[PDB]
């Protein structure tokens, strides 16, 4: 029984590949680390004003005074609730 | 007269662009360009150069041509489009001078009474920095000979200046940031053992050169006195430190203090979070 | 029935030990990607600031 | 009829001219003619950006001196080349590199003058290694609004190209306006001696200077200790019920490898006398 | 082995026969009595997907075809195989003159078809004036290609189940991308083979948005619809000769000399001299490439010199993309050639022009000059390796994963992680991750597993050449 228990202790390694699927979970770990430090020119996009809302308008339209400033009707995105104007 | 020099990679390259520029012709030897400055302490700085055309022929090395004319309208050029600069000396690209090179610095040491010339290499391999400075002054001789106009090692470096290397490290894109903790120490160490060795075994082969042969300027000045600024360690067999082995264990004493206990903290670092997470995983897996 | 076996597993084996070699490697260079990206973030405050305060 | 797709190569001694050009005239903007060779239809390359004079009152397409012209590209050939001009280039240091009123003059001047005649638009404070902030285009006349707007017979590599779709409003300028390809491309006579410079020049600069030490010991033991405290606060609030505890902070960070960095280097130092010194 | 002969199994014995990897007692195991050819020929299968070298897999199987002539019957199954492996001209000529002799008609058929689609474009082309300088009839009837590939036409079109509701569902698309060559590339794919023209007829300006592919797409789905279709393609593009078109500026002329190549695509008639000289006499470089294409994908073996005379002299420097198709043209007639003359004339070439598309064309070309190899460039590929950015090491990477197509060596994959996540350049990392499809197409249930990490990476690069691996 050469071979015939060769392989069985080869069979043994699969225990060997646990450690192996541990260490793929490793590189997978931190993978999204740096998908996520890498998009972090997010935080590097250019700013923003907050205002002051009167009251709508027609044709899906409203209006902002901004800081200091006068008004300016300004428009709507998409992702966005005109019922909660 | 010259302390230092603040060089910049652009004027470099402006000597690489003209290499270039004279490879595709018949190259009889090297490049002499103009080399512009900003003089403003005994330091010196660049910004910017162009070249001159230029040939020689090998009979008596005073055949060699400039245009001054041209020379001096594109300075005329450069210095209404930007009054910062002015000329500060030239460059050649074959990294061995000769003796042709005093007639071109004193014969452009008119214009402006100083020209430091720029040795550099368009194939660099070996060399450290590629700057160089001479200077043209005299110490006349021991023997005060007739007029011993000798150029004068002054000293050099890369110049640095802020966003200048946006184009640079963008392009080379090669470069592993921030090696500290891995075989930068050890680089160092290759090439400062050995190639600053080899420094001092062809200063020995020099030597060498004063056993068979150096008869010419054997040098008894300089090079025993800055020998024995050296020779502040005589450092013989016996190895002489029995009043320093104590001091070594000083210099050990701090650091293995904090390896001892900062690295113990660190195994403390590792082993909570390790611990907690791993029997987390391994018992919350399934 | 047995001389199959280990030419399935022993080449399953050399295989996994080829990218059990790899993926060390790969762990290794994320994290120069990494500190390539710490000084990217690093470089964010250098020579401006302009104070406010949080509202 | 059908165009392949273009390219600008760059030398980078344009892109370290640009720079330098719009550091040195900081407060304001510049103008400039650019410089290099016609070389095909699907690339076109700068070798050379030149000093272009300034104006006070306006820049125009009368920065262009004629007469500066001539003794400046008569004065390049005899220097090394006379090569061709490849287009022009300007600065707006003021605001975010888009397209002013007077490059839509001076376009139809520079496409009477060239073929192609490429804009380059930067802003010279953006960064110190990383931002390619130059900025290309090529405007599409308006006699052609009968057919489609920009071709680009594969439009494959164009939208290869089309990667961030940058710059919202130059996007809003998207009327007959495109940015372009531009490549950092190799200079192999050039490459590896840029590198031996950067490299060799600031790895120790003579690679034998430096193989501070004794103070950074206290600097050190502040910056770890005065954080290690609060890194090991932490385990007093850890607890069980997996979810209904809310503050993960990993706390090993900088107590790992600056220790590492600094104590490895510092007992290399302690290493500087055996080593120099026999 | 005589505990084997007592226990009186055979695989155990045939375990043990490997165990010696020698033909000693490997020669006694097919010496036994009673044993049956079905097990001892999924033997050849056994050991045909698992012997690393070459050195002695083959002549494993060398020896099993010398005991299989030991068999009675005359088998045909044993030379079938090492024909096609051990690659023999003189043992197909000597099967043949056992034809001469047996006087059969089946048994010049079912051999000559299994060498016929499965053997090498060069090798029956090459051995079949060894096999013809009855029996000799019947093999210029099924040797030549005047059948196969003409009832592969019959099945096409008469095999016809497919669907056009989704060809208006994209016919209704109106902007400028060029989708609208996507339609054509849909109805093309989707309708090889058939000869049935009714997809050229149901526009006038669906098909005049005239750019470069517009007139090469629009003639060249033609040609993909007409696969096969041996004779009638002068008679059918009658209208559509080079000077007949008038095109927009050279692709409604050079796509017609494409269709021909794509009709006597590796079935070549007068598409040599034909071919190559209404390409030597064609205007410039710009119309000669699809002509060119064919050209090198119906010259496999044929020994074309002029492929490999005018194509760099026509380039003089470089091309637009046709030196790509000069690459290209010369890959596919030195298929795995080592081609000693264009190792020198093209790798010692593609250095000193400057553009990307003839040196990445000329890198596809070395790419595909060598094939199979396995042990037989990998120096040479390594020496691409240390080249410059973007050339020669996506082009090593390219040319090993032509190299070692269908084997599990483990030596292109260390190179290949390597370059493909330590390099900096990104297009050479989306190549190196693409080679794994390439080299891994016999066994393909290895990759998905380890690519599926690769499927999280920085890039769209690794993404996308990980999406793309296991397709
Ligand atoms: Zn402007």
């Amino acid at each position: 029984y050469l071979s015939k228990i060769e392989e069985l202790q080869l069979i043994v390694n699969d225990k060997s590949q646990n450690l192996r699927r541990l260490q793929a979970q490793r590189n997978e770990l931190n993978a999204k680390v740096r998908l996520l430090r890498e998009e972090l020119q997010l935080l590097q996009e250019q700013g923003s004003y907050v205002g002051e809302v009167v009251r709508a308008m027609d044709k899906k339209k409203v209006l902002v005074k901004v800081h200091p400033e006068g008004k300016f009707v300004v428009d709507v995105d998409k992702n966005i609730d005109i019922n909660d104007v | 007269a010259v302390q230092k020099v603040v060089v910049h990679p652009l004027v470099l390259l402006s000597v690489v662009d003209h290499f270039n520029r004279i490879g595709k012709v018949g190259n009889q030897k090297r490049v002499v360009g103009v080399l512009l400055g900003s003089w403003q302490k005994k330091v010196l700085d660049v910004s910017n150069s162009f070249a001159v055309p230029f040939d020689e022929d090998d009979k008596d090395d005073s055949v060699w041509f400039l245009d001054h004319d041209y020379l001096e309208n594109m300075y005329g050029m450069f210095k209404k489009v930007n009054a910062r600069e002015r000329i500060v000396g030239w460059y050649h690209t074959g990294p061995k001078l000769h003796k042709n090179d005093i007639a071109i610095n004193e014969l452009m040491k008119r214009y402006c009474p100083n020209s430091v010339l720029v040795i550099i290499d368009v194939k660099p391999k070996d060399l450290g920095l590629p700057t160089e400075a001479y200077i043209s002054v005299e110490e006349v001789h021991d023997d005060g000979t007739p007029t011993s106009k000798t150029f004068e090692h002054v000293t050099s470096e890369i110049g640095a200046e802020e966003a200048e290397e946006v184009g640079v490290e963008h392009l080379l894109r090669d470069i592993k940031d921030t090696t500290v903790g891995t075989l930068s120490q050890r680089i160092t160490n290759q090439v400062h053992g050995l190639k600053g060795l080899n420094s001092k075994l062809l200063d020995i082969r020099s030597y060498l050169e004063k056993v068979a042969t150096g008869k010419l300027p054997i040098n008894h000045q300089i090079i025993y006195q800055l020998q024995d600024v050296f020779n502040l360690l005589p450092d013989v067999s016996l190895q002489e430190f029995v009043k320093a082995f104590y001091l070594k264990t000083n210099d050990q004493m701090v650091v293995v203090y904090l390896a001892s206990l900062i690295r113990s903290v660190v195994a403390l670092h590792n082993l909570i979070n390790n611990k907690i997470a791993n029997r987390d995983a391994e018992k919350k897996e399934g | 029935d047995l001389y199959s076996r280990y030419k399935k597993l022993q080449q399953e084996l050399e295989f996994l030990e080829v990218q059990e070699e790899y993926i060390k490697d790969e762990q290794k260079n994320l994290k120069k990607e990494f500190l390539h990206a710490q000084e990217e973030v690093k470089r964010i405050q250098s020579i401006p600031l302009v104070i406010g305060q949080f509202l | 009829a059908v165009d392949t797709a273009e390219q600008v190569y760059i030398s980078s001694l344009a892109l370290l001219k640009m720079l330098k050009h719009g550091r040195a005239g900081v407060p304001m903007e510049v103008m400039g003619l650019m410089l290099g060779e016609f070389v095909d239809d699907y690339t076109v390359r700068v070798i050379d950006v030149f000093a272009m004079p300034q104006s006070g009152t306006g820049v125009s397409v009368e920065a262009v001196d004629p007469v500066f012209q001539a003794k400046m590209l008569d004065m390049l050939k005899q220097t090394g080349r006379p090569e061709m001009v490849v287009g022009w280039y300007h600065s707006h240091p003021g605001f975010g590199c888009w397209l002013s009123g007077v490059d839509i003059n001076t376009q139809q001047s520079f496409e009477a003058l060239s073929e192609r005649a490429v804009a380059v638009v930067v802003d010279p404070i953006q960064s110190v290694k990383g931002k390619v902030v130059i900025d290309a285009f090529r405007l599409i006349n308006a006699n052609m609004m009968v057919l489609g707007h920009e071709p680009r017979q594969t439009t494959s590599n164009l939208g290869h190209l089309n990667k961030p779709s940058i710059q919202a409003l130059i996007h809003g300028l998207n009327r007959h306006y495109y940015s372009i390809t531009i490549n950092y491309r190799k200079n192999e006579l050039e490459q590896k001696m840029l590198l031996n410079l950067h490299k060799k020049s600031w790895m120790e600069g003579l690679t034998l200077q430096d193989y501070v030490v004794k103070e950074m010991l206290e600097l050190a033991k502040n910056y770890n200790k005065a954080v290690e405290e609060e890194d090991k606060m932490t385990p007093e609030q850890l607890a069980i019920k997996n979810v209904g505890k809310q503050d993960p902070k990993r706390h090993l960070e900088e107590h790992v490898d600056v220790l590492m960095t600094s104590n490895i280097v510092q007992c290399l130092a302690a290493m500087l006398d055996t080593v120099v010194f026999k | 082995f005589q505990r084997c002969l007592d226990d009186h199994k055979y695989k155990q014995a045939i375990g043990i026969a490997l165990e010696t990897r020698r033909l000693d007692v490997f020669e006694k195991t097919i010496l036994e009595s009673n044993d049956v050819p079905g097990m001892l020929a999924y033997s050849l299968k056994l050991c045909m997907s698992l012997m690393q070298n070459k050195q002695f897999r083959n002549k494993v199987l060398r020896v099993l075809v010398k005991i299989y002539m030991n068999l009675e019957k005359p088998d045909f199954i044993n030379v079938c195989q090492c024909l096609i492996f051990l690659d023999d001209p003189q043992a197909v000529s000597d099967i043949l003159e056992k034809l001469v002799k047996e006087d059969n008609l089946l048994m010049a058929y079912q051999i000559c078809f299994d060498l016929y689609e499965s053997a090498s474009q060069q090798f029956l082309s090459s051995v079949i004036q060894n096999l013809r300088t009855d029996q000799t009839l019947k093999m210029i009837k099924i040797l030549s290609g005047e059948m196969a590939i003409e009832l592969h036409l019959q099945f096409l079109i008469r095999n016809n189940n497919t669907d056009l509701m989704i060809l208006k569902n994209t016919k209704d698309a109106v902007r400028n991308s060029v989708c609208h060559t996507a339609t054509v590339i849909a109805n093309s794919f989707m309708h090889c083979g058939t000869t049935s023209d009714q997809f050229l007829r149901d526009n006038l300006e669906w098909l005049a948005r005239a750019t470069n592919w517009a007139k090469f797409t629009a003639t060249a789905s033609l040609g993909v619809i007409h696969k096969g279709h041996e004779k009638e393609a002068l008679q059918l593009m009658a209208t559509y000769l080079p000077k007949d078109t008038s095109p927009g500026s050279a692709y409604q002329e050079g796509g017609g000399l494409y269709a021909l190549g794509l009709i006597h695509a590796n079935h070549g008639g007068d598409i040599i001299d034909y071919l190559l000289n209404q390409l030597k006499n064609a205007s410039n470089d710009i119309v000669r490439h699809g002509g060119s294409l064919g050209l090198g994908l119906a010259a496999m073996g044929t020994a074309r010199q002029d492929v490999y005379d005018l194509l760099k002299t026509n380039l003089y420097q470089d091309d637009a993309v046709t030196g790509e198709a000069a690459g290209l043209a010369l890959g596919l007639v030195m298929l795995g050639s080592k081609n000693a003359q264009a190792i020198e004339d093209m790798v010692g070439y593609a250095q000193e022009t400057q553009h990307e598309k003839i040196l990445r064309g000329l890198a596809v070309g070395i790419a595909l000059v060598m094939y199979g190899r396995m042990e037989e460039a990998d120096a040479l590929i390594e020496s691409l390796c240390r080249d410059k950015d973007p050339i020669l090491r996506r082009s090593g990477m390219y040319t090993v994963a032509m190299a070692y197509c269908g084997s599990g060596n483990n030596k292109a994959i260390r190179r290949l992680l390597h370059v493909a996540v330590s390099d900096v350049n990104d297009d050479v990392r989306r190549a190196a991750v693409e080679s794994l499809g390439f080299i891994l197409f016999r066994t393909p249930e290895q990759c998905p597993s380890v690519v599926s990490l690769l499927s999280e990476s920085y890039n769209p690069h690794v993404r996308y050449g990980a999406a793309m691996a296991l397709g």
